[PDB]
């Protein structure tokens, strides 16, 4: 029948997913641990790439209109708009809407203002797509449901960040998420997942730094006997305080040069000798684990979950950054466009509904696409129309 | 001819209600003594007589009286169904038990003295002394009476 | 004549007194040229 | 990654539109796996014959009841008709996931004490035990100083030793020596056992090609499929009959996926010419909308 | 798990070890405990480094410290192979041995349809 | 030929092992008393007798037996290394101070008198009254190998 | 007999009083040709 026989559960799913976390990635504390991740030089540089595409796909954005004459009318007013918001572009909004592959979630917040002088006076347009940053939401709660876990009905924002050094509706705002499914309001970072992997990469690199240091292989020592040095250390107007003296300064400059010979008393009391000098060896074998291909393992292990892994050495890096793309298009052609309209009171049918195309992120090649017009122009299939003629 | 079958009822959160956890050491609320596993005298299988819930001094030993009470055993050692630490002890040997003692939310009538007689009111104010809230209402279950 | 021959990592209760130290400095802290978040600074487990 | 999935169909009455006056679905409600009964998730007849319904915890109606069968849509992968909770992909890979790990453990905890080359000194007894009980004399400074000196001994431009050379017996008073493993190294090397198990987990998901139409092409039209059957089969002929559209057998429309690899320009330009330049291709809208 | 190559060895003389066991209040049982504890956390860094006393008693010496080894020659079997052998062995009856690496598998798939 | 040398030992998370997090505040554990830094009699150059972990009573008064025993001073101002504070207070000045009292861990090795004798059984079961874990089971105890 | 057998880096207390010592010279000061502002000239962490 027409009733609803249960609950998406959004209270619960969530209160599973905390406790099968480490607890260094859990809500409150995830917003730092982000942070203090991306230092890392191959974590930085795979959101880098991430941000580089996603941009310029944002660039050159195309609205496409329907067949009958009021949405070509729509679609010119829905480009004006989106054009024109008061210090906002749509690359500086997309480059902070795909910040959820960072935190799992993305808040934005629509606001709009009457028009006093234009082209279209009167009418509304979109002030600015407010980014809402992570950080500055609440650590506690961020996202409020019903009295069951059914639905949302807004976000929380924290009190500190009115200030200088409260519950925003559902309906105001539009959320993005990834890595779960509709039931996971607070999405997966994909940082979860690497971060084991991370821990492991770092104390590794640590040891390679201080074990190098370390390898004293062919040492300089000396043997003198205790004597001499004990008689200096009471005597210290002694010729034994001298000639001590000058050995702390020669032995630390002996160098290989020009010059460099060693001369030593020949005297012998028991089995050993009085006098020797020898270079240190490790007596034994050295380490085993080669601790450099450890590394490249886990670094792979990181890039693997960003799709950027093959600066280790259409593609996966390709498809990856389309799914992003259309995570936003859903956010803006479903939620902004149709209230955006209904504001000005542009009413359409469903298949008269313009929508934002966004650019293509991958160039055209010059050759390909030269001889596969006169492929299809040499037999006719190519109509002869203004926007074949544009493409050049 | 005889069937030899066995039941596994009990449990151990009857014993401890709630906890006080601290985001530092967990183990505040705990304690570690050498108590007598088996008795002193006995013979080499002789199981313990000791029993989850039984009242501990101080000093290791089991309480007798109110004043003697310091915390309760709730050593994973002498739960229910997992008492398998049959014969793998000498007569009179120690052993170190785990005593709860404060942040507790225990329950009434699971504890008593070392004889099994119920604690009293003294052994309740000597108790929750330490910060321990002693519950006197668990629900209970009645499971087929053909009735309710 | 008791405690002749010790081997460590054999019991849980050598184990856990060793790792629960919280004096004890152990291979997991090498923190390299400047120390980092992302290793710990303590032996014990959270 | 459960071998089950239930969603609920809802539906509702249009107020305003084009088709005022039907039904349309409201929402394809979905019913986390985790929110289910942990005891009895589905319930059959009296018999084990067939499901009456789905049942959910009364725990999933509360913040911090049994469903009619008629009203899910159930699909499942990895077992027979006869397995309800079907078989998920990760059982199999489980023991491989388990050693994966523990060798993992083993190789941080290896590389972290592999104490080669560590630096060893051997001082009389004598000087040791003066220092430990009288802490203000000469050979307590001197002890002191080396617990400093030795834990700063690194390479450099002025790293050198310098110890006495007296000599008590066949062995020297004091010595100075770099250790070493005396014999033969790990043997097992814990690098391969490791790309074993990562290639026998991703090759039940389909994704072994990483670790160097395809297997991963074909693996995922097998998911689209099992979706399809319940989105062609179960709700498109519910939703005509709400609003009486009632057709035969061969007119029934059905929802056909999108394609899953992209189109090549090079050859689908050229294939175009070839059946184009015979005249086997007709002359309709649906083949010039395609460029 | 069971290649224990280059494990650390401690020998002392059994006067201590003796003593701090009929002792625990003694100079030699806390010696002896803090042993137990410093072995375990010996890993390989910054200040990692060994001290020991020099004595000598007979041909062997007092105190030592050494890396162990196996004497002589490791496994010889090298069952990584054998394990490939025997998963070409199953996958062929199948049709599928392709994965190890009109087919095979296409004239098999074939029979059963 | 003086090699000028400074040193430092411990920290204040090694007297406090653990806390107890009251969610309602953050005060609950802790207690502010009012002691005298530098001495009453001592130049304003010494370097005050308040090192971290001595116990104090109820009036701030430092402890000399079980008897007075109430808290753990773990005030900033008297952490090893922060010695910047010389000067800055003259003989008999009065100042407030921080002790740890309720729902703590202790370390049994680092609690003192302000004799510097170490806690005893007496002191411990005193300050265990206030539900603070006093344990002696510590790994660390021993530097290095000599 | 108390302190016959020394092993370092294995306590925080030992560590840091090595660390924080201004007259240490470490590993980590390797200044090479000429100094440069990439290298520390103090042992002790910022």
């Amino acid at each position: 029948r027409m009733s609803e026989q249960g609950t998406f559960a959004l209270a619960k799913v969530q209160v599973d997913s905390e406790r099968m976390k480490a607890e260094e990635i859990r809500w409150p504390h995830l917003i730092g641990t982000a942070e203090s991740m991306k230092q890392d030089a191959t974590v930085a540089t795979g959101l880098d790439m991430l941000y580089t595409f996603v941009e310029k796909a944002f660039k050159d954005f195309k609205v496409i209109p329907g067949e009958s004459e009021e949405s070509k009318k729509a679609a010119k007013f829905i480009e004006y708009c989106l054009k024109n918001m008061e210090g906002q572009t749509l690359r500086q909004f997309a480059r902070d809407a795909a910040t959820f592959n960072e935190y799992g979630l993305s808040v934005v917040e629509k606001v709009y203002t009457q028009i006093a002088v234009g082209e279209y006076v009167g009418k509304y347009k979109v002030k600015n797509l407010a980014f809402r940053p992570q950080a500055s939401l609440s650590r506690t709660n961020p996202i409020v449901y019903n009295s069951d876990g059914s639905a949302i009905v807004g976000i929380k924002q924290s009190l500190s960040a009115f200030q200088n050094y409260v519950i925003i509706p559902i309906s105001r705002v539009m959320l993005m998420n990834t890595g779960g499914s509709s039931s996971q309001a607070l999405g997966v970072s994909p940082l979860v997942g690497c971060y084991r992997a991370w821990r492991e990469k770092i104390l590794i690199e640590n040891l390679e730094v201080v074990g190098a240091t370390k390898d004293m292989g062919g040492v300089i020592e000396l043997k003198i006997p205790s004597q001499i040095l004990n008689k200096a250390a009471m005597d210290p107007s002694s010729p034994e305080a001298d000639m001590v003296r000058g050995l702390m300064s020669d032995a630390a400059n002996a160098h290989s040069g020009e010059q460099s010979f060693f001369m030593l008393p020949s005297d012998t009391k028991d089995n050993a000798p009085q006098y020797s000098m020898t270079l240190k060896g490790i007596d034994g074998m050295g380490k085993q684990y080669s601790t450099a291909q450890l590394i490249s393992d886990r670094k792979k292990s990181i890039l693997d979950r960003l799709g950027a892994g093959f600066i280790n050495v259409q593609t996966i890096h390709t498809q990856f950054v389309q799914r992003v793309n259309e995570i936003i298009l859903e956010a803006l052609n479903e939620n902004l466009l149709p209230q955006l309209l209904a504001l000005n009171d542009i009413r359409l049918p469903e298949t008269e509904m313009p929508y934002v195309k966004a650019g293509e992120i991958v160039d055209v090649d010059m050759e390909g696409f030269s001889k596969a017009i006169q492929r299809i122009g040499a037999v006719g299939y190519l109509p002869k129309t203004p926007k074949v003629i544009n493409r050049v | 001819a005889k069937a030899h079958v066995a039941t596994l009822e009990g449990n151990y959160s009857d014993i401890v209600l709630g906890r006080v956890v601290a985001f530092g050491d967990t183990g505040w609320n705990f304690k570690e003594v050498d108590m007598t596993f088996i008795a002193d005298d006995a013979d080499a299988d002789s199981k313990t007589t000791l029993f989850a819930g039984v009242l501990v001094g101080e000093d290791g030993t089991p309480a007798t009286a109110a004043a003697g009470v310091f915390g309760v055993l709730v050593d994973r050692k002498v739960l229910p169904g997992v008492d398998h630490y049959i014969g793998v002890f000498e007569p009179g040997e120690k052993v170190p038990m785990v005593l709860a003692v404060r942040g507790l939310t225990l329950n009434q009538l699971k504890l008593k003295y070392a004889d099994g007689t119920a604690i009293d009111a003294a052994g309740i104010q000597a108790l929750e002394a330490q910060g321990n809230q002693v519950t006197d209402k668990i629900v209970g279950t009645q499971f087929i009476g053909s009735v309710l | 004549n008791s405690s002749l021959v010790i081997i460590g990592g054999v019991r849980k209760d050598e184990f856990f007194r060793v790792k629960n130290n919280p004096n004890s400095y152990n291979g997991f802290m090498e923190q390299g040229v400047y120390p980092t978040p992302a290793i710990p600074k303590q032996s014990a487990w959270p």
